[PDB]
């Protein structure tokens, strides 16, 4: 529909073309596949320090142990 | 008297017992649905604590909280029908969305 | 970043403590989510060898880790404490998990 | 020694949010996902080998 155009360093581009031509994919399709893993790590890592973070709160602490009561539910 | 919860709906859940409440998001289907009190809906618990992230998609008070929460889909658990004690609200289209998304990434779904 | 030394793996079987009457259960959170801290929140799938198969309940096989034939509860799945989580039982043929996740999918409305 | 690669505009912008978030260039991440794309083709080298050699 509509492309764009970053510009990187010419090794980095060789780079890339390798890994594009590697997967039998063009360098755009490789680029997208690239970000999505990136958003997915990113997204990930934001729970995990959320989390880590969260253990500090109590309010936190005291929500999930309410909600552990659930625990043995339909058994 | 039996809850009716419809998918998308945000449902004040009993804890512990059938004292402790706490909002929470419908995501399992109503085809599943069928009378049972022991029945299992799927939902995911709405905390007004925990801090947002992409994968605790925003909750307005418009959809039935209090306060600015987020629905915490890594708690995505299910309950015991009997548990459901009053419809809050309904969540907006979008941020059901955002809850199926998060949900995808996180049970590994294709 | 994720700790995967000790924690449970996205497609094992698990023996899972339902407290406080342990049972099995397919471990169906990304292991990316693992901090290797105690309270952080797994998503398992009860494994039940009385309950009746069904299409939303992919059976599970001693080779992947249970006694006897069983069947997943992907109804019942649930986000449990990572401490109620005692032992490894099994991993499951990646078919079982594919049937797991698309019991998943239908059960959450999810597309499509 | 530098150029320009074609991505859809979608694509840039995931890239750009994932520069921002990671607090570096867009060239810099490139170079990152480069590296990251290599290694599981190291990897995805030494499987199908052993598929072949088997």
């Amino acid at each position: 529909s509509t492309s764009t155009t970053i510009r990187v360093s010419t090794q980095t581009r060789d780079r890339l073309a390798a890994q594009a031509r590697e997967r039998g994919i063009s360098m755009s399709a490789l680029l997208t596949e690239l970000a999505a893993q990136a958003e997915r790590q990113a997204i990930f890592r934001a729970e995990r320090e959320a989390s880590h973070a969260e253990t500090t709160t109590q309010a936190v602490r005291d929500e999930d142990r309410e909600w552990e009561g659930t625990v043995g539910d339909g058994l | 008297l039996m809850a009716e919860p419809r998918r998308g709906d945000l449902w004040l859940v009993s804890l512990g017992a059938a004292g402790k409440h706490r909002p929470a998001v419908v995501v399992s289907v109503d085809e599943l649905l069928t009378g049972i009190d022991d029945e299992l809906v799927v939902v995911v618990p709405v905390s007004s604590s925990r801090s947002r992230t992409p994968l605790r998609p925003p909750v307005a008070p418009s959809e039935g909280v209090a306060a600015d929460s987020v629905a915490v889909c890594r708690g995505v658990r299910a309950v015991a029908r009997a548990r459901l004690v009053e419809r809050l609200g309904a969540l907006k289209p979008a941020t059901m969305r955002a809850i199926e998304n998060a949900l995808t990434l996180i049970l590994g779904l294709p």
